[PDB]
């Protein structure tokens, strides 16, 4: 009685439960500032029972944890086998898939549901328990009637379906909502193991706060073509760490003047390792970090090298990275500007338009709250 | 006012537009003076009720910071106006800036 | 009270010039460039706090030896190692760089570390210095971009619709110059503001029957009174 009936607290309390984490993971780690060495040592300027404190909360995070999961595990997790279940049904009602389509290679998320459809149970969370038998009306006659039947179809260890239930946490497996939840409680083990890497729940800002959750979004969705951009800095710098390797040899110390054991930065392997460290990480392009020229035959090859260095890359390529995150502000802020345009323009359903319902008085918004209404199609 | 009645209400009478071009420089006068707005007076056909635009309020309208104030109530409507609201909001627009002016006057 | 303690030192006296926030008209749109996007400028800054902790997380053990404000080690060294004081490190130099955090530190010369070095240092200039602050660069961009689309809803929806009638400005172009008249004759803001004078300026009894039924409408608050589609031309031919 108590282990289904404290089941419906954790779900009914998850986004605190998920919340209060994150501001449990806030003070811990605002602890994790007041380290330092001797082996690793706490410090306390404060009260004695910090560490204890630490002990204490660290514990409870690891608690909380493990118990908002298993609330997630009755929030998230049964729509998002709601969803799944569904895509099979619908698709075996409408294209039979699992008896003509024999889903591709690709996406074994579509192969992983081959499975399930013999069990009784398979459409437990779908409300609509008839899929199984109106496929085989479906599709009887026309390819095997029970041949498809075939396809289809103490005490608590042999009461369930197992090969549902080895189905079902095969997809909450393959949930990147909760391999990530599991991520995040696997780090408040090791806290318990080591109580360092356990701070490193912080990226839980990745989808904590909503309000965060939109400028790094900003990156995102965008995100693709960053790759390349930089993938592209990493050529073109290749390409300038080619032109010193031969012409520009001598030019580079990182030692002091020769009289040092001088390091001389040849290798192609470790000078495009310079060109990086220093030329793309400048922030006055890499003749600043370099032996600038006083009357060599180089001297205009070098600046010339050295002048669209400076630019190709410190100017003209990080600022695309620059604008290229500014473009996903005007790409995101479009959107929303999309939205709010067309939902006040056409009425969601009707296709409309807001002309017509000006013709009524104060119309369009009574056609839009009475009309249609979309909660009411819901 | 009546004459600027007889026209907008029924115009092409050439009797009324010889009459009314006659009265040329009266309205040349009360043309800053009348007010006129549109609404619906319960026969839900729309009137047009025209009034008196009192010197006072006329020019303090325009001058300082109404006309600032002005622009800045379109831009909380077109910015951030609802529909419902915007008939609602307009009042309160003005019902301030009525008592803007209405200080503005006794200064 | 900050023209009071002048009297008590004139130093602080000179603190009034924060009046410009709500001073020149025009600076004020420039101080609006940012503020109208400012919540969202905040968690971004406060990002970059956690994001600059997490890497000074990570030299708290990998990379600790390398700290060296202090001359060579010749010097009583000061190795920047408390957490405290390495995320203060990190910040007042890894923030404020220029160049990232690599340029104030025992670069490396042929340790194991040396790959793992660059790499935490190659990624912390770029989701920082390259990245991070070009957020709070775009930031500010966009919000000029929030702010000037603004602007151009305003006077979109100006010039289509009149403002109470809610027409649009195709049907006052059959008459001839229409759509100025409508705005400035047929409705004409100004007027219902002006009406609404007229009538707080009068008495009830001497309202006249449009105008009490106005008022009627008005004190109850119905709103009904306003054109909604079909002002006067709309209404006839
Ligand atoms: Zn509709
Ligand atoms: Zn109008």
């Amino acid at each position: 009685a108590y282990q289904q009936k404290l089941l419906n607290y954790f779900a009914r309390n998850f986004y605190n439960m998920r919340m209060l984490a994150l501001f449990v993971a806030f003070a811990i780690n605002f602890i994790l500032l007041f380290y330092k060495v001797s082996v690793h040592y706490v410090l306390e300027e404060s009260s004695g029972y910090m560490e204890p404190t630490l002990r204490i909360l660290a514990i409870l995070h690891t608690v909380i944890s493990f118990f908002c999961i298993i609330g997630y595990y009755c929030l998230k997790v049964p729509l998002v086998i709601f969803k799944r279940e569904k895509e099979v049904a619908r698709k075996l009602e409408f294209d039979g898939l699992y008896i003509t389509e024999q889903p591709s290679e690709d996406d074994i998320k579509g192969q992983w549901d081959r499975l399930v459809i013999n069990t009784q149970s398979f459409p437990n969370n779908y409300w609509d328990k008839f899929v199984k038998r109106k496929v085989m009306d479906k599709y009887g006659e026309f390819y095997g009637r029970d041949r498809i039947s075939e396809l289809l179809g103490s005490a608590v260890l042999n009461s369930i379906d197992v090969k549902y239930q080895m189905w079902k946490l095969g997809v909450v497996f393959t949930d990147n909502s909760f391999l990530y939840l599991a991520w995040y409680m696997t780090m408040s083990v090791l806290g318990h193991y080591n109580n360092f890497f356990f701070a490193a729940h912080l990226l839980d800002i990745a989808m904590g706060f909503k309000t965060l959750r939109t400028i790094l979004s900003s990156v995102t969705h965008n995100g693709k073509q960053l790759v390349l951009t930089v993938g592209l800095l990493a050529v073109v710098v290749y390409l300038y760490t080619v032109v010193a390797f031969n012409f520009f040899r001598k030019f580079y110390n990182k030692s002091e003047d020769g009289d040092t054991p001088d390091m001389k930065c040849d290798d192609m392997l470790t000078c495009y390792m310079f060109h990086m460290y220093v030329g793309v990480r400048a922030g006055g392009g890499i003749g600043d970090e370099i032996e600038d020229p006083a009357g060599d035959e180089y001297e205009i090859y070098r600046i010339i090298f050295d002048i669209t260095f400076f630019f190709f890359v410190i100017v003209i390529l990080l600022a695309i990275i620059q604008g290229l995150i500014i473009d996903a502000f005007g790409e995101l802020r479009d959107q929303q500007e999309q939205v709010k345009e067309d939902m006040e323009t056409k009425c969601f359903i009707c296709g409309i338009g807001n002309d017509y319902f000006d013709t009524v008085p104060h119309g369009f918004e009574t056609h839009t709250l009475q009309e249609h209404n979309l909660a009411n199609y819901l | 006012v009546l004459l600027t009645n007889l026209s907008e209400h029924m115009p092409n009478d050439t009797r009324l537009q010889t009459f009314l071009e006659l009265a040329e420089s009266v309205l040349n006068y009360f043309q800053p003076f009348l007010g006129r707005i549109e609404i619906m007076g319960s026969a839900k056909r729309i009137e047009r009720v025209y009034f008196e635009i009192s010197e006072s309020s006329r020019t303090q309208w325009e001058k300082p910071q109404v006309k600032e104030s002005k622009r800045q109530f379109i831009f909380d409507v077109v910015n951030e106006g609802g529909e419902k609201e915007k008939m609602e909001l307009f009042v309160n627009f003005c019902e301030d800036t009525i008592f803007e002016m209405q200080l503005a006057a006794q200064i | 009270t900050m023209s009071v303690l002048g009297h008590y030192n004139n130093f602080f006296f000179a603190a009034h010039l924060l009046d410009i926030a709500m001073g020149f008209k025009t600076l004020r749109t420039i101080l609006s460039s940012v503020t109208h996007n400012g919540k969202q400028l905040v968690l971004t800054v406060g990002l970059l706090a956690v994001v600059v902790y997490l890497y000074t997380v990570v030299a708290f053990n990998f990379f600790r030896k390398f700290y060296n404000k202090s001359e060579d080690g010749d010097t009583p060294d000061m190795k920047c190692d408390d957490m405290l004081t390495c995320y203060m490190f990190h910040m007042y130099v890894g923030v404020r760089a220029g160049g990232g955090i690599g340029d104030e530190i025992e670069d490396p010369a042929g340790d194991e570390y040396e790959i793992y070095r660059i790499i935490f240092d190659i990624t912390f200039f770029f989701f920082v210095i390259v990245i991070l602050l070009a957020i709070i660069q775009g930031l500010i961009i966009d919000a000029f971009g929030e702010l000037r689309d603004q602007q151009e809803q305003v006077k979109e929806d100006m010039e289509t619709k009149c403002f109470i009638c809610g027409i649009g400005n195709d049907y006052f172009d059959t008459v001839p110059h229409g759509f100025e008249t409508h705005t400035l004759q047929e409705h004409n803001l100004a007027n219902y503001l002006f009406f609404l004078m007229y009538l707080i300026n009068k008495d009830e009894t001497e309202h006249t029957g449009q105008e009490s039924y106005v008022w009627k409408m008005y004190q109850e608050r119905c709103w009904e009174f306003f054109p909604a589609g079909d002002c006067f031309r709309k209404q006839y031919e």
